[PDB]
RNA sequence: AGGAGGGUAGUUCGGGGGAGAACGUACUGGUGCGUCAGAGGUGAAAUUCUUAGACCGCACCAAGACGAACUACAGCGAAGGCAUUCUUCAAGGAUACCUUCCUCAAUCAAGAACCAAAGUGUGGGGAUCAAAGAUGAUUAGAGACCAUUGUAGUCCACACUGC
RNA sequence: GCACGUUUCUUACUUCUUCACGCGAAAGCUUGGAGGUUACAGUCUCAGGGGGGAGUACGUUCGCAAGAGUGAAACUUAAAGA
């Protein structure tokens, strides 16, 4: 839908991949963060409420984004993964690897993978008691 | 349809970087009382130092630029800050040694205010056989003081463009390592992060000089 | 290494490594030096473990620097150890 | 406009020339928060917790 | 007591005022050279 | 389990039960 | 303190006067070597003493404590606003 | 504690007004009638003359202070804040 | 019956009074820092199959440039470290092996 | 005295103690732009928020707590305890000494001071977590374990308590 | 001047899974004792005397309260415990 650039010239966007233990986000923006091209989630492809974080649902979401991003005029993507974050697992969810592999195999170029998990340097108290979750 | 109202622009960096136009972006067109320039101004764009400046460890550095003027289909920017990327920082950490961190507040000659963060580690000698290389607290304080003075004096005489070149080409990093090693053996001294905390008021002439010749944009 | 130790007559090596007040008979560890500073040709006696301020009679300038342990002499000076008796 | 941000003041005029109408009870004061040089206005925190 | 206080105050303050004026003028001369 | 046989209810809760008993006796004697 | 130790030495083998009236008396007679003024001195009384010392060419030491501290530094149970030393003994 | 075990100055009230309200007013009453230190003349001679007004018996100086004590804790921090801010300019 | 000479932690007598607690990585239980089971984990972001497919598409990692990794310092409570098989019960006269380093 | 005390020195040593000024991300809540249909939570769900635009992305603002990784069979303290930087205030141990002094000592009924968390009183403050309480599940039942909330508390100043 | 390498010394927290006697019912302790004790004596001080009733009742001191210190017996049991 524009960008008036040569078909051999790479136009870069940024894809933010949020993979928790309950859902998965595939969000594509421009090189800043103030313009959004498309956003699909794992829960927009399944019905069982227990497969929202499944690797299959992540793969289906990534395929929808590629179809839409081709129309917009985006050829390549920078990658930013994150887990839940501050008071949270800090461990990436099951759908992170599937989403990135699906993007590459759908016909998109990749560059500069990075991790952007919050990681406090000193935090507030987290959920549970001093005896933990039982 | 959302894409039917969008227009494309080019983001161009100052002239102390080899690659001038390093990004593309979109914005809503002009309708009624809404003017696109009022929304484009103030955005913050991020780039990678390795892509901007050309095979070194610059692949882990990110530089941010804020938009200050709209020249047709071009966006003129200025330095906003830099950071180190977290995976690189975690890789430099080890056990059985001391980690030294310092925060330095400095100002340039054109009124910009900067805050800098440094990190360094103690190292074992080539023939050492002991189990650790922890440092005495007196030497740790001395390293912080000497590094603070060097940064303050070097930056107080430069404008924003020369100060950025000093930070992005590892001139200050090399000087700090040279003058701080005699206090205590150190490894992997880096400038972790730079924040811009003050900004002088806008000056069209100053921005024009900082950019020099501006490449043309094909959008339209 | 066949020789056996006698508690009343220790060997040179054994007694040399002992802390003072752990020897058979305790004694001092310090001595006196004959120090000549650069200029004024004057000779002054300085304690080895000196912690006070020591100046030559004429020049009225410092002659040694107190530390933890043995004092350190100024760069221009030279010294000769004095006999115990 | 001549008082640095973060200072403690009392007897503040709300109108130029009113000769003092705010923070006059026994142990009260205001706090200067910020200055706006473009419009020539100042922000204060009143003893009741409001901002003016 | 109050009369003596006023006399002492009048003389000493005026002398201090004269001292400052001479000091400032001399500083200006040194700058000039 | 980290303790040997207690021979009763948990000693913390037995202490609390006596704790409540002493209050009731104190209140009853206050009525007179 | 360095000054506190010297004052103790003067108290032992020197000559001195405590008080405003006696200090001015020694300044007029020109038998003063040093004048110590507490930080508590009223501004107009301090200005008078400093003027007298300039006329008589006598050095002034500005004490950091108040008259309560200066009085106890002389081994006294009362306050002293100014101290004038007329004869330094085995002190400095 | 010869004449009274614990009532102290509140012993003029007899057996009225309750124990805790008497205790709460005992702290403020003791300080309001005490002699405070004068930094102008170095004497313990400051006394209250109506709420907020303190006069020194030595140098005859009048100061505006707190209701029941010469200086409130809030005043000291404000003094240091202002002095630090002034020298900052 | 004293099972361990160090009582399961690393706090000799006459050394410290109190060690600050930390939250268990799994259940958020509070455990003293010297008693918890700590491991430093370095994890590849993608497995061998996915890394190969990503590298073909990327112009950066396409020619011998390492992919990023994940660094974490995980601390476990005793219950979570056993249930997750990080550690197992060991025979007597075997509980004394220490393994000061990796591997 | 290879018993006690005091002195001088390296302005030595250390998460030891008391004061100021600042710094760091994160949780929460707002503001400005973008996009559009779900988000959250679990073993599985439901209570809950959402086209009056939630979740997500960027930039910024406010307030309170907390100082990750480095961090250890390491340091300091009588014990309880103590972890960002800089500026200050008074202390403490060890070491060095051909300094001084000359039994000044050990342990202790009575007596004194300090003492984790919870708890109490009076003012501040209130972001997070969270006794009591509410709702959803699970169960034969479930006043519990799981989930969403939520008050006191959790933080500071001054007084108590002495488990 | 700052670290490292080598040899001694005083103070402190420790380890032997390639640590000796000795001691202990054993588990274990070991210059830092639980050693140097029927071959029983360096100095001072605080607690205990089968299990329960019970740290309960009564009296008294301290505390705003919650509580804290001091502290029995009548009865009942052939074991409880390491
Ligand atoms: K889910
Ligand atoms: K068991
Ligand atoms: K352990
Ligand atoms: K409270
Ligand atoms: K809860
Ligand atoms: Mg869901
Ligand atoms: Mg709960
Ligand atoms: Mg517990
Ligand atoms: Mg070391
Ligand atoms: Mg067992
Ligand atoms: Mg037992
Ligand atoms: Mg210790
Ligand atoms: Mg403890
Ligand atoms: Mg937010
Ligand atoms: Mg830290
Ligand atoms: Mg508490
Ligand atoms: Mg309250
Ligand atoms: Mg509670
Ligand atoms: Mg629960
Ligand atoms: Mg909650
Ligand atoms: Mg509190
Ligand atoms: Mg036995
Ligand atoms: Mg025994
Ligand atoms: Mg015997
Ligand atoms: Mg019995
Ligand atoms: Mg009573
Ligand atoms: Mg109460
Ligand atoms: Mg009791
Ligand atoms: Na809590
Ligand atoms: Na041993
Ligand atoms: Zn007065």
């Amino acid at each position: 839908y524009g960008s008036s650039a040569g078909k051999d010239q790479l136009v870069y966007g940024v894809v933010h991949i949020y993979a928790s233990f309950n859902d998965t986000f595939v969000h594509v923006t421009d090189m800043s963060g103030r313009e959004t091209f498309c956003k699909v989630t794992g829960g927009m492809k399944v019905k069982a409420d227990r497969d929202e974080s499944s690797p299959y649902a992540a793969m289906m979401a990534a395929q929808d984004v590629v179809a839409r991003c081709k129309e917009c005029g985006i050829n390549a993507l920078h990658v930013k993964m994150r887990a839940t974050g501050g008071v949270g697992t800090k461990s990436p969810g099951p759908g992170a690897q599937a989403a990135l592999r699906a993007l590459a195999r759908a016909g998109m170029k990749i560059g500069r993978i990075e991790d952007v998990t919050p990681v406090p340097t000193d935090s507030t108290r987290r959920k549970g008691s001093r005896r933990g979750r039982r | 349809e959302a894409m039917s109202r969008k227009e494309w622009y080019d983001v161009v960096a100052p002239k102390n970087f080899e690659v001038r136009q390093f990004a593309k972006t979109i914005c809503n067109k002009t309708q009624g009382t809404k003017i696109a320039a009022d929304f484009l101004r103030g955005r913050v764009y991020e780039g990678n130092l390795a892509d901007l400046n050309k095979n070194e460890d610059d692949a882990y550095r990110k530089v941010k630029f804020t938009v200050q003027e709209v020249q047709g289909r071009n966006l003129l920017t200025q330095f906003h800050g830099m950071d180190m990327t977290s995976d690189r920082v975690y890789y430099l950490l080890r056990k059985w040694c001391t980690t030294i961190e310092a925060t330095v507040e400095a100002k340039t000659a054109d009124g910009y205010g900067l805050r800098l963060f440094l990190i360094a580690f103690t190292k074992k000698q080539e023939n050492q056989l002991s189990k650790n290389c922890y440092a005495k607290t007196r030497l740790v304080k001395w390293v912080r003081m000497r590094a603070t003075n060097i940064i303050r004096r070097r930056l107080a005489k430069l404008d924003i463009n020369d100060a950025v070149s000093l930070l992005t080409r590892n001139i200050l990093r090399d000087r700090l390592a040279k003058r701080c090693n005699p206090i205590i053996p150190l490894r992997d001294l880096r400038i972790r992060k730079v924040k811009v905390i003050r900004t002088p008021k806008f000056d069209a002439q100053a921005l024009i000089a900082a950019h020099g010749e501006v490449p043309t944009s094909a959008e339209g | 290494g066949f020789f056996d130790s006698d508690l009343s007559y220790p060997t040179v090596r054994t007694e040399r490594m002992k802390h003072k007040r752990r020897r058979l008979v305790q004694g001092p560890n310090s001595y006196f030096m004959d120090v000549k500073c650069p200029g004024c040709k004057n000779i002054t006696v300085v304690y080895s473990h000196a912690t006070s301020e020591v100046k030559c009679n004429g020049c009225a300038t410092l002659l040694c620097r107190p530390t933890g342990g043995k004092a350190m002499l100024v760069t221009g000076c030279g010294f000769r150890k004095k006999p115990d008796h | 406009g001549q008082i640095t941000e973060g200072c403690i003041v009392c007897n503040v005029e709300a109108k130029v020339g009113d000769r003092g109408t705010l923070a006059r009870a026994s142990g009260d004061y205001c706090i200067i928060i910020s200055h706006n040089t473009e419009t020539g206005r100042t922000r204060l925190k009143l003893p009741s917790g409001q901002k003016k | 007591e109050q009369v003596r206080d006023r006399i002492v105050r009048a003389f000493l303050i005026e002398e201090q005022r004269i001292v400052k004026r001479a000091l400032k003028a001399h500083a200006k001369v040194q700058k000039e050279k | 389990g980290t303790i040997s046989r207690p021979g009763g209810m948990r000693p913390k809760w037995h202490k609390k039960r006596i704790k409540r008993l002493k209050r009731r006796r104190r209140r009853m004697r206050q009525r007179s | 303190d360095t000054i506190n130790t010297k004052i103790q030495l003067v108290m032992k083998s020197g000559k001195y006067v405590l008080g405003t009236q006696q200090s001015l008396k020694t300044l007029r007679q020109g038998r003063s070597k040093l004048v110590v003024i507490s930080a508590n001195c009223p501004p107009i009384r301090k200005a008078e003493i400093e003027y007298y010392c300039t006329l008589s060419k006598t050095p002034i030491h500005h004490y950091s404590g108040n008259n309560l501290d200066l009085g106890t530094a002389c081994g006294r149970h009362f306050r002293a606003c100014v101290l004038s030393i007329t004869d330094v003994g085995d002190s400095d | 504690a010869k004449r009274t075990v614990k009532m102290g100055v509140m012993g003029r009230y007899g057996a009225r007004y309750g124990s805790n309200p008497r205790k709460r007013a005992k702290k403020l009453e003791v300080s309001q009638h005490a002699k405070h230190f004068c930094s102008f003349c170095g004497k313990f001679a400051f006394r209250r003359k109506a709420v907020g007004i303190w006069r020194c018996d030595g140098c005859s100086k009048t100061v505006a202070g707190g209701a029941y004590t010469l200086s409130t804790p809030n005043n000291t921090t404000v003094r240091s804040t202002v002095r630090r801010l002034r020298e900052l300019k | 019956t004293t099972k361990r000479r160090n009582h399961g932690r690393a706090k000799p007598p006459c050394s410290r009074g109190r060690v600050r607690p930390v939250h268990c990585f799994n259940c958020s239980r509070l455990v003293p820092k010297d008693k918890s089971v700590g491991r430093f984990v370095v994890r590849r972001m993608l497995d061998q199959a996915s890394a190969r497919d990503v590298a073909e598409a990327s112009l950066i990692y396409g020619s011998g440039f390492p992919m990023p990794k994940l660094y974490m310092k995980q601390r476990y409570c005793i219950a979570c470290a056993i249930h997750s098989r990080t550690v197992r019960a060991r025979p007597v006269e075997d509980r004394k092996r220490r393994y000061t380093s990796k591997v």
